[PDB]
């Protein structure tokens, strides 16, 4: 304030201090959050990471994770993990129907095959096989479907 | 199997580089600035909030100025005469006038006088 034309324009100087004092409190707002961020143990809790330990433990309670709370990477295993279990039934389905169809052709007699009969047998199963993908997890659910899969 | 989580620390960490979820990690390492900085940004606060005190008191002046030239404009001429007489009152009694640098005053006066 040293004229005239700044009491013409106290009112926008004021317009600035008002701005100043909304940037010293954001300042000190921020400032008020990163004293907190300054504690292990705080106002922001476990509240995502609470549904997600919570609610996560199940594939539906992470479908209700991703899709409500948020996606995050154990999401992405656990969908992985799960299309590697129905892979590995379908697979298991798929074989066990491609075993019925070996037993059916059982007695077919082996003249009533061609090399082209089973060939396109063998594609089949080659296939069948590709349909698993490879997946280095320690057998929990692996080993009985690798039984059925080598029975 | 396949329902086994981590503890609270991770999932929070995972969360902070999600732009979902960000904790306040840029002020950790300020412990001894951490308060003297809340300290300056306090004093500049009660400052600036003062400042904006003295600015609307003093919004008070322009406000009146801008009143005394529209009667002006309207030619009062007795409300006129009751305003430029509550402004020099103020002037002389307005303890934010009292409190203003010398200039700004000698601008006032010219502005009143003219």
């Amino acid at each position: 304030m040293n004229g005239i034309d700044d009491l013409l324009n106290i009112n926008d100087r004021i317009k600035q201090v008002q701005n100043e004092r909304n940037e010293l409190a954001s300042k000190l707002q921020n400032l008020k959050q990163s004293l907190a961020s300054n504690d292990t143990e705080v106002a922001l809790s476990e509240v995502i990471a609470q549904d997600i330990i919570e609610v996560g433990a199940s594939v539906e309670g992470l479908e209700q994770l991703r899709a409500k709370y948020g996606d995050l990477q154990i999401l992405n295993k656990l969908e992985k993990v799960a299309v590697q279990q129905t892979q590995m039934q379908a697979g298991v389905d798929k074989l066990d129907s491609f075993e019925r169809q070996l037993d059916e052709l059982a007695e077919q007699p082996p003249d009533q095959f061609t090399l082209d009969d089973v060939k396109a047998l063998h594609s089949k199963l080659t296939s069948v096989f590709a349909t698993v993908p490879q997946i280095n997890n320690i057998d929990s659910q692996y080993a009985a479907y690798n039984k059925l899969k080598s029975k | 199997m396949e329902s086994l989580f981590p503890n609270k620390g991770e999932i929070i960490r995972e969360l902070l580089k999600d732009p979902l979820i960000l904790k306040n990690d840029s002020k950790r390492s300020n412990g001894s600035e951490l308060e003297l900085d809340s300290s300056d940004l306090l004093q500049r606060e009660a400052i600036l909030a003062n400042e904006l005190n003295i600015l609307d008191n003093l919004k008070t002046f322009l406000n009146l100025i801008k009143e005394v030239k529209t009667n002006l404009n309207i030619l009062e001429l007795e409300n006129c005469y009751y305003s430029l007489q509550s402004l020099r009152k103020k002037m002389r009694n307005n303890a934010a006038y009292l409190k203003q640098s010398f200039n700004f005053q000698q601008s006032i006066s010219t502005y009143v006088d003219t």
